């Protein structure tokens, strides 16, 4: 039964992993659609911000971790914060100790380990949140996918949130073209907005839902927020 | 509390389910062992098999040399055997610094038993499944065999066997010792001691075994050594030199 | 008892869902933020001659620029206030200035995560989550007048007006129609009284309602019993002349 | 200031035959200035008498300490502590925190309830043992007292005569000090009666 | 972890009870009997040792009588083991009061502490409580002779005649009648022994099935001298009342 | 039977806990990885699955280094394998400082062994569900080892694990026999590549990208290095020549 | 570790353990406080059925929390010692630190606070006690009456009654008090308090214990003799209103 | 006996809308319950229906039934058909004690 | 990660019993016939020696352990529980008394120290309670010779003879009848073999009885052949030949 292996986080089941872990992967889809894309010199993050009401003000779906780094969340909010603080801590120490910015790869592997530890601990839980973490280090432009069970993948492009498969079809076609444009920010950015509106099929797009963040070879972590995303549609 | 076999606590009957199941199916891993005492040696024969041609059988170990002089024969599986080995090794070494003296079989047996018992009462650990036979030729007792078993029970032997050919081994040695009026045979050279062992082994388990199917560990005064593959065939051919 | 790490097939924790159930049973708290102030109003409720009804209120001051009104369990809102005062006091000492209402909600929400058995990520010291939700209203010199709804789950949203409590479904619906972007402090307080009257099964007195306001020449200020009643006196006559 | 001679004190114990006597001064000072002529340094746990000379404070801490140890032992075994037993207890306790400060010289006197033999012991600040069965002395004028006791002492004394030795010994030792002035008590001890006699001696 | 490998029996019940406590009193009601009669020149204490033999020693007559002080003692009804931890700690709690203020603990302070430790075992920890009920036989100069009982729940009540253990019900019904409001020790002794026989089935009341202690003022013994009667003094008093039958 | 499917803190009658069985199963449910011992070294190769062109080559290699001369590759689930290795690394750094020498391949087997075995004495810690094949060259010869998730491990001459475990042992067992142990380290890359090809035949729902690395005392000088460039490229060709399709 | 759960949510948005704490109080004895505008009266039961209790060492229901402040309760004595001790310490803590006599509101916050903690925090359960806290603030002649539950919630009340047949004693009291004209004289406010508590104790006039608190540490416990007299009188009053 | 052992989803509001309590017989009711049970009787004239009700502390109708039944027995054993006051009183004392027993958690 | 087990594993049942103590006792009833006798001129304790194997030493095997020099203990119950318990009893007895009061703990005081170990273990979780019962037979020079029973919970009671294990009650009947105080130690050894022959049938020897006495001195048990300073041990375990000699002595 379901109820037999569900109660604490310390049990495996014949499936090969615990039920609860799959339910954490499921939550990401509930939360906000965020697409990730890169060329080879810059990498672009596009995110849809949702609120609850007219008289509600948006919840931020981009949290800036450094002046050369930020991430998007999709899924459970409270864990996304507990993670973004950990990444802040990890970053700073690297700079204090080693004079080092913190590679996307390097961060992913530390984050994974933290995730195993909280899935062997019985009172502990999977985070229930997936993250697309972007950066330009001296490894080049990067996009990584983090999943809350410790699955870390380096990608050209991907999506988490509402119809991930949706965006993925778009990206996989337009792929070969946009990624060889290397040294023009605007094009890769324009492909990001073109993609995200076609994943949608029970929502619509608008200016102040959308928010774009780009990092690169000549773009330090910069958000286009509200009004200023119009000129990338 | 919980239950009597989801965590380790007494059974309805005052028994412990976990120690009795630790006795049974940890000797059925394709292992059978005997230990007999020499005159100035101690011999162990133990089965030890490799099912692939791709498994290097050197690393395959189930007679361990705990110290330079101490041996420990484990009946039971390698995950357990290394938890007991780590403890044994540590105990041996600690003893050597602190008390200034080499570790007797009996002291090691007793210490490990009491420790297992504590882990038996714990509700977040198990007793190890392994059966541990500790061997050397002590200068404080002669050739010695002391065996611990998994319940926190342990006791000294003069000759022992484990695996369900226990009865066969025992009876052949018992009749023999009642006639000769000794429980140790007299012969100097290790070679003749291993031949005595084999004689009782072959009869009792009713088969002979290959070099790589055996592993023979010999205790001598201030050394314990394992016999190389050729060395274990030499002995099997040497009785057959007689025939 | 009940899992503390066990999610629904959707992936929403039992404990979070149960948190949402206690909230819905308190008396309404309604905030409208305007361009001259934030109004927070509550239904205090209960009138008895064996009750001191003007010694109990649900609008408590955190700081000289921050209040909160609550809805749900009141005992729980005491632990939330103790954490919140300590965090705000320590920040005023370090940088000499006002703490941000969003910032406060995140610091509190971090300690809302502990419940149950511990983690290796976190030391979970409590047993349940908090069963009260809050409207925290304030002023800062860098975003002016603001109104915030903290859920005990972790989510906190900024609003221009929001109602929470039992009677929130109706209340919110009224808030929208009455809300516009040239709304002022004086109008907003009168309107609060309209909403409160409508949904009551009683006559609105200041021993079942309490008003409060924020002006930045005085900080968080409680609209006192004497003033709140004068406002009630003015309401009853004007309403009862539209009929 | 002084470390233990603010008030001073000396203590003498002797054996008779199947009896003992324990005697002490009653000085209390603030330095060489005498303030009071009464400070009683002898307490008893049954037929064990315990006198401890030195710093006032330190004497107190051991007395309440032996009081706690004696009370739980008495209650549990249904038996009061005997002198022989008490001597091992004084030693062990001193050993437990000799690297804590102690400025003490406890002296035990009593007659056994299991071997009947008169029993005396001396103890040191670190808790060296003095096994002695004639006299044992401790305190500020201990150098002097050992000279006085070794010559004056006559053994196997029965109570009236034991009194005379211990008093006269004590009175004449005391006169070469003023850190042993301000009155004195002799306790002459049997199992059957304990006589307490005040002496008259100088003051400064 | 431990959530589904343990249970919670230290929680409340849908009556307001705690499972283990209610049950603990039950354990006590089939254990051996302790009786407390407070007089105004003494304290008379009686206990029945249920079942005695010539293979047990009957010679040890501290088996349920323990002195915690030379001014306070308890009579035990429940287990020796459960008893042992609170005695030893109570004796320690004494020495602390004695060291601090140079004066012995009143009865009431010492009871209130005991009860707080016992409440503690169900209040946090998940632990189990003790299963032994104490009758306090005690002194004050504020309150005269004092007689208390305290329970594993930690409620404590003032008495001048009480019982805990088995046959509680029978002893107390005779006792309330035959009580004299101010009385001497010797009168108390007559009353007690009379009650005792008729609470012990058939002919069984003997000296060596009894533990007796009396706490008298004396005038060859000191004020509040506790005499814990050893066999031979029980034999005497039985013959004097003539109640041995 | 039961209690042994949720716990490891008690012992099965089968001698094999049901939770342990489930751990092995997730290993066979990963990808193929293999390991080849040779007459001077070890060569490691893995099948990396290609699903989409949104993945990037050589940043999702499942070969991870420990120390300087140990290359570690696995089958099963990714998070378990990385955490297991991160622990190996930490013990490895500690080792190097203290004994001023690199961590052995036998030592590392023990280090891993004791972390896994620890989580199989406790129900309060959940063990690892990966089999990790590792090895290298050290001061005391060349070693191939395989760690299985019970906390069973041994040194092997050859190893495979995963989906393609069987097909890999077949193709390996023929090649090792033919050679004395696997000939030269050069040869071993070509041999490896044939093994991966046969192992692919159990996938056929994804394309693959071949990744090999080696540790060799005669053609690397005792360091773990990737095999790429010319050497990888001749190896793809050798496989496709003899194995057709 | 025993910081894990022992108090859990209800699906109804209560807490199981707090609902069960209130039941123990009801089975229990009855305590009441009625206000004048010169005093605050506290009545407490002592219904000794049995006559073998010695009642000078049988626990009381009246504690000093402070010299001008009292706490009365209905509930398990065992739990109530633990709360009573923490509340005395808190009065002395303020006294030490602020150089100021204690104010009633803060103490009530403190009493509320320990009980509130033990519901929220893991491997502890709330107390089995409801309390009434009353007294007078310094240099103040107006009465103060607070009620706290082991939920940890707190309120002021002009009068409140707790324990067994709380309904009956509220219902009665409601007819005999107005906030606009509460009693000025001790005698008549005490008469009313004794009369309510007569009606639930059954027989009692030595089993009822009255303690009347006037401003700043004039706290006086009326005796049996005095109470028997008011009960006589009440038996005269009930045939003047027949 | 109590309704806390029935699910609220088996009661089913809207068909079963009433869940009706049991309150104890009060003083007026005791007089009545008694009055009916003393009718069936042959007794002595020293019995005071009133006197016995007043000392009874809010006792169940069961107690009242029990008392009559108990009092008849004390008369039958004594070989008589008259039932004196003293008998009713003993039966009342015994049942009143057992109901009113609940010590240290009711009677704190 | 790691344990969190702090919830007591010994808990009350609806009757007032303690599940774990009830269970543990079943084991004790099924354990090896052991008795203890105070002869008044000594104390003799006997217990069943057993062998695992004929090829097995029973020198190592522990059925009679010296807890402190003048004191021995024997048991019925669970062997592994016994072994650890003996150890904690030996340790505290040595550290806390043997230069503090300058001698061994008195018998009653040592029975209380055991009692406490067992009770800690019953109160506290993480561990189940000891499953054992002991007969502690002793000598102390301030109480004479004594016999106690130590129960699994740590309840104790004084005895002057008893037996526990299987077949207790009848064993006590034979002992009750034959010995009634003031008896030579030797004679109590003879009575003890007789009680146990009737109790154990199938095969009986003095090579399956292990016998210890506290009730002798040798110079060898002062531990020196010089000039006394103290009294020393009075524990002496007999060898198998000496026991066969007393079996031959009618």
């Amino acid at each position: 039964f379901r109820n037999n292996y569900d109660g604490d986080t310390v049990t495996f089941s014949p499936t090969g992993r615990l039920f609860q872990v799959e339910y954490a992967l499921e939550a990401i889809k509930q939360g906000s659609v965020t697409v990730g894309l890169r060329s080879n010199t810059h990498a672009v993050l596009v995110a849809l911000k949702r609120n609850a009401d007219e008289l509600s003000s948006y919840q931020k779906k981009i949290i800036k971790c450094d002046e050369h780094m930020g991430l998007s969340l999709a899924g459970l909010a409270p864990d996304a914060r507990v993670l973004s603080n950990y990444l802040r801590q990890q970053c700073n120490y690297s700079s204090l100790v080693f004079n080092r910015k913190l590679a996307v790869e390097r961060a992913g592997h530390l984050l994974c380990d933290k995730a195993q530890k909280n899935t062997q601990s019985y009172g502990g839980r999977p985070y229930g949140v997936g993250l697309l973490i972007i950066g330009y280090d001296k490894s080049g432009a990067h996009l990584l996918e983090f999943q809350p069970s410790g699955n870390v993948t380096e990608l050209y492009g991907t999506a988490i949130g509402a119809r991930s498969q949706g965006a993925k079809t778009y990206l996989e076609r337009t792929l070969d073209t946009f990624i060889k444009i290397d040294g023009n920010p605007d094009e890769l950015i324009k492909a990001g907005v073109e993609a995200i509106s076609q994943s949608l099929r029970d929502e619509s797009l608008t200016v102040d839902n959308l928010s774009i963040a780009i990092v690169g070879k000549d773009t330090p972590f910069t958000i286009y927020d509200g009004e200023a995303v119009a000129k990338y549609i | 509390a919980g239950y009597d076999r989801h965590i380790t606590i007494f059974s309805p009957e005052g028994r412990l389910y976990q120690v009795e199941y630790a006795f049974k199916a940890t000797n059925q891993t394709n292992i059978n062992s005997l230990a007999v005492r020499g005159k100035d040696c101690t011999v162990v024969i133990s089965q030890k098999k490799v099912p692939d041609k791709l498994l290097d059988p050197t690393t395959v170990s189930y007679i361990f040399c705990i110290s330079r002089t101490i041996g420990m024969v484990v009946n039971g599986p390698i995950p357990d055997a290394r938890n007991a080995a780590l403890r044994a090794k540590a105990e041996a070494a600690e003893f050597r610094y602190k008390y200034g003296y080499d570790m007797p079989c009996d002291v090691l047996a007793k210490r490990m038993a009491n420790l297992s018992q504590i882990y038996t009462q714990r509700a977040y650990m198990r007793p190890l499944g392994v059966i541990l036979t500790f061997v050397s030729v002590d200068e404080e007792l002669g050739p010695s065999i002391y065996k611990t078993d998994p319940a926190g029970y342990y006791v000294g032997y003069k000759a022992t066997a484990t695996g369900p050919k226990q009865q066969e081994i025992t009876t052949n040695l018992e009749n023999h010792f009642k006639k000769s009026k000794i429980d140790h045979i007299n012969e100097e050279s290790w070679e003749k001691v291993v031949e005595f062992a084999i004689t009782h082994m072959i009869d009792a388990l009713g088969t002979e075994f290959s070099k790589n199917d055996l592993e023979v560990g010999v205790a001598t005064k201030d050394k314990f050594f394992t016999l190389s593959a050729e060395n274990i065939e030499e002995r099997l051919v040497a009785i057959a030199e007689q025939d | 008892d009940r899992g503390v790490s066990t999610f629904s097939p959707e992936g929403r924790l039992f404990q979070v869902e149960y948190s949402l159930e206690a909230i819905k049973l308190g008396s309404t708290a309604i905030g409208i933020a305007t361009k001259e102030g934030v109004v927070l109003g509550v239904e205090k409720r209960a009138t008895s001659p064996l009750l001191e009804s003007d010694s109990i209120e649900k609008i408590v001051e955190i700081d000289r620029h921050i209040g909160c009104a609550m809805s749900g369990l009141t005992a729980d809102a005491r632990s939330m206030i103790e954490h919140a005062r300590t965090a705000a006091v320590t920040h005023n000492l370090y940088y000499d200035e006002d703490i941000n209402v969003e910032s406060l909600t995140q610091s509190v929400c971090d300690l809302a995560l502990r419940f149950g058995e511990g983690a290796s990520g976190e030391e979970r010291l409590m047993s349940r989550p908090f069963g009260v939700a809050l409207l925290i209203a304030g002023h800062d010199a860098d975003d002016g007048y603001q109104l915030f709804h903290a859920e005990p789950s972790g989510t906190f949203y900024r609003y221009n007006a929001k109602a929470i409590g039992s009677g929130s479904e109706g209340a919110q619906a009224e808030l929208l129609n009455e809300w516009h972007s040239s709304l002022t402090l004086k109008e907003a307080e009168l309107l609060v009284l309209k909403i409160l009257k409508q949904v009551m099964e009683e006559k609105l007195d200041e021993n079942n309602a309490q008003l409060s306001c924020i002006t930045k020449q005085d900080g968080f200020k409680i609209y006192d019993n004497e003033k709140t009643a004068e406002l009630i006196k003015e309401l009853k006559e004007k309403e009862a002349a539209e009929s | 200031s002084d470390p233990s001679s603010i008030n001073g004190g000396i203590v003498v114990a002797m054996t008779g035959k199947d009896c003992v006597a324990i005697a002490c001064d009653l000085r209390l000072g603030s330095q060489s200035l005498g303030v009071s002529n009464k400070f009683e340094k002898i307490f008893h746990y049954g037929h064990v008498f315990l006198g401890i000379t030195g710093l006032a404070t330190d004497v107190t801490t051991l007395n309440e300490m032996f009081r706690y140890k004696t009370n739980l032992y008495k209650l549990k075994e249904e038996r009061a502590i005997e002198p022989e037993t008490f001597t091992q207890l004084v030693s062990s306790s001193l050993y437990e925190r000799r690297f804590g400060p102690y400025f003490v010289g406890p002296v035990v006197a009593g007659i056994n309830s299991k071997s009947g033999k008169p029993f005396i012991a001396g103890f040191d600040l670190i808790g060296c043992i003095d096994e002695a069965k004639d006299f044992i002395v401790s305190g500020t004028a201990s150098d002097q007292l050992f000279g006085m006791c070794e010559s004056l002492y006559e053994p196997n004394l029965e109570p009236e005569d034991l009194f005379e030795t211990i008093s006269q010994a004590l009175l004449n030792a005391a006169d070469r000090d003023a850190l042993s002035g301000w009155g004195a008590v002799v306790y002459i001890i049997k199992k059957d009666e304990v006589v307490k006699r005040y002496l008259k001696m100088r003051q400064d | 972890g431990s959530r589904r490998y343990d249970s919670r029996t230290t929680i409340f019940s849908p009556e307001g009870r705690l499972y283990q406590v209610e049950y603990a009193l039950e354990s006590i009601s089939h254990a051996g009997t302790a009786i407390g009669i407070m007089a105004s020149d003494g304290i008379v204490l009686a206990a029945e040792r249920k079942v005695t033999s010539t293979l047990l020693e009957q010679d040890t007559s501290t088996e349920k009588l323990y002195k915690l002080n030379d001014k306070i003692a308890v009579a035990v009804a429940g287990l020796t083991a459960d008893a042992e931890i609170l005695i030893n700690t109570a004796r320690i709690h004494a020495q602390n009061y004695l060291k601090t203020y140079n004066e012995d603990i009143p009865v009431e302070i010492l009871v209130r502490r005991l009860s707080d430790i016992k409440q503690g075992y169900t209040q946090h920890g998940g632990l189990r409580p003790f299963g032994v009920s104490f009758i306090y036989a005690g002194y004050d100069d504020r309150y005269g002779y004092q007689l208390y009982t305290s329970n594993p729940s930690g409620n404590y009540t003032g008495w001048k005649a009480i019982s805990v253990g088995a046959n509680t019900s029978a002893a107390q019904t005779l006792l309330q009648m035959d009580y004299k409001d101010d009385m001497k020790v010797d009168d108390a002794i007559e009353l007690a022994l009379k009650t005792l026989s008729k609470t012990t089935d058939s002919s069984a009341l003997t000296y060596d099935r009894l533990e007796f202690a009396t706490i008298r003022k004396g005038a060859n013994d000191g004020e509040v001298y506790q005499k814990i009667f050893k066999p031979q003094e029980i034999k005497d008093i039985l013959v004097k009342t003539g109640i041995t039958k | 039977g039961t209690g042994y499917d949720l716990s490891n803190s008690v012992f099965s009658p089968d001698g094999r806990n049901f939770q342990v069985e489930y751990a092995v199963k997730a290993v066979e449910n990963g990808t193929t990885s293999i390991g080849i011992k040779c007459n001077d070294g070890v060569v490691f190769a893995v099948e990396k699955l290609i699903t989409s062109k949104l993945l990037v080559p050589q940043k999702n290699v499942k070969i991870q280094v420990v120390d300087r001369h140990i290359g570690c590759v696995y089958s099963g689930l990714i998070p378990d394998g990385r955490h297991l290795v991160n622990r190996g690394r930490e013990e490895a750094a500690s080792f190097k400082k203290l004994y001023k020498t690199p961590i052995p391949i036998p030592a590392f087997a023990d280090r891993l062994g004791q972390y896994v075995q620890a989580h199989t004495l406790y129900n309060s810690v959940r063990p690892f569900g990966v089999s990790t094949i590792f090895g290298g060259v050290d001061k005391n010869g060349a070693h191939l080892y395989m760690l299985e998730p019970s906390g069973s491990y041994w040194g092997y001459k050859g190893a495979a694990t995963g989906k393609g475990r069987q097909s890999a042992k077949a193709e390996l067992e023929k090649l090792v026999d033919h050679h004395p142990e696997g000939l030269s380290a050069r040869e071993a890359v070509k041999q490896a590549a044939k093994i991966i090809y046969l192992a692919h035949e159990d996938n056929k729902e994804k394309d693959f990208e071949l990744e090999i690395s080696w540790c060799s005392l005669s053609e690397t000088n005792g360091l773990h290095k990737f095999v790429k460039g010319d050497l990888l490229q001749e190896a793809i060709d050798f496989a496709q020549k003899e194995i057709n399709g | 570790g025993y910081d894990r759960a022992l108090s859990i949510f209800s699906p109804d948005g209560h807490i199981f353990q707090v609902e069960y704490a209130l039941e123990a109080v009801k089975r229990g004895t009855c305590a009441v406080g009625v206000k004048g505008k010169n005093c605050v009266v506290l009545g407490c039961e002592r219904r000794s059925t049995l006559k073998l209790q010695d009642t000078r060492i049988t626990p009381s229901k009246v504690s000093k929390i402070d010299s001008h402040v009292v706490l009365s309760f209905s509930g398990l004595n065992a739990d109530s010692r633990i709360l009573i001790e923490k509340a005395r310490v808190e009065a002395q803590s303020h006294r030490l630190t602020l150089e100021d006599p204690v104010t009633v509101e803060y103490l009530t916050r403190y009493v509320a606070g320990v009980q509130q903690r033990y519901t929220q925090s893991g491997g502890v359960r709330p107390f089995g006690v409801s309390t009434l806290i009353a007294g007078f603030d310094p240099r103040d002649d107006e009465p103060k009456l607070y009620q706290t539950e082991p939920s940890g919630i707190y309120s002021s009340w002009s009068a409140q009654t707790i324990g067994r047949n709380s309904k009956t004693v509220r219902e009665f009291l409601e007819k005999n008090y107005d906030r606009k004209e509460p009693p000025a004289t001790v005698e008549e406010c005490v008469k009313l308090t004794v009369r309510s508590l007569l009606e639930v104790v059954q027989t009692g006039a030595k089993n009822i214990e009255i303690t009347v608190v006037k401003p700043d540490s004039d706290i006086v416990a009326l005796s049996s003799e005095e109470i028997n007299q008011y009960v006589t009188q009440i038996e005269q009053e009930k045939q003047e209103q027949q | 006996n109590k309704i806390e052992t029935l699910d609220p989803a088996l009661i089913r509001p809207g068909r079963i809308d009433r869940k009706i309590l049991f309150e104890n017989p009060d003083l007026s009711t005791k007089k009545k319950i008694l009055g009916i049970h003393t009718s069936k009787m042959n007794l002595s004239e020293d019995v005071n229906l009133e006197t016995l009700v007043t000392t009874k502390d809010d006792l169940s109708g069961a107690d009242i039934q029990a008392m009559c039944t108990e009092a008849g027995l004390l008369a039958l054993r004594e070989r008589r058909m008259q039932v004196t006051a003293e008998d009713f009183k003993q039966a009342k004392e015994r049942v009143m004690k057992n109901k009113v027993e609940e010590n240290l958690e009711g009677l704190y | 990660m790691t344990d969190r087990y702090s919830f007591s594993l010994t808990t009350f049942s609806p009757s007032g019993k303690l599940g774990q103590i009830d269970y543990a006792l079943t084991a004790v009833k099924q354990g090896v016939t052991s008795l203890g006798i105070k002869a008044t001129n000594g104390v003799v304790i006997a217990t069943e020696k057993k062998s695992s194997s004929p090829l097995a030493m029973s020198e190592t095997l522990s059925k009679v352990s010296l807890l402190t020099p003048d004191i021995g203990a024997v048991y019925s119950g669970m062997g592994p529980d016994y072994r650890v318990l003996v150890d904690k009893s030996r340790k505290v007895a040595h550290t806390s008394y043997k230069r503090i009061y300058g001698e061994y703990p008195p018998t009653k005081l040592l029975v209380s120290e055991v009692a406490k170990i067992m009770q800690e273990a019953t109160q506290s979780g993480g561990v189940r309670p000891f499953g054992v019962s002991l007969l502690i037979a002793g000598h102390d020079e301030f109480n004479g010779f004594s016999l106690y029973q130590v129960d699994p919970s740590g309840s104790y009671f004084p005895w002057k003879a008893t037996a526990i294990g299987k077949g207790s009650v009848a064993a006590k009947t034979f002992l009750e009848k034959r010995w009634n105080d003031e008896l030579e130690l030797e004679d109590a050894i003879h009575i003890a073999l007789l009680t146990l022959k009737e109790s154990v049938e199938g095969e009986f020897n003095g090579d399956t009885i292990e016998l210890a006495i506290i009730g002798d001195e040798n110079p060898d048990l002062l531990g020196y052949t010089g000039i006394p300073t103290d009294k020393g041990p009075r524990f002496r375990k007999l060898t198998s030949q000496e026991i066969n000699d007393r079996l031959e002595a009618l």
